[PDB]
């Protein structure tokens, strides 16, 4: 069995992806 | 009862906030 963790909080950071877009406006990841 | 649907620990709402509006 492969050891790594995953659960819904993983599903939802994933949703970096579509979210953080901010357009062009670059900020700190916060 | 939304973060135990997440999971059952270490899950809070507040983490969607963070990317989307």
């Amino acid at each position: 069995f492969v050891n790594q963790h995953l659960c819904g909080s993983h599903l939802v950071e994933a949703l970096y992806l579509v979210c953080g877009e901010r357009g062009f406006f670059y900020t700190p990841k916060a | 009862g939304i973060v135990e649907q997440c999971c059952a620990s270490v899950c809070s709402l507040y983490q969607l906030e963070n990317y989307c509006n």
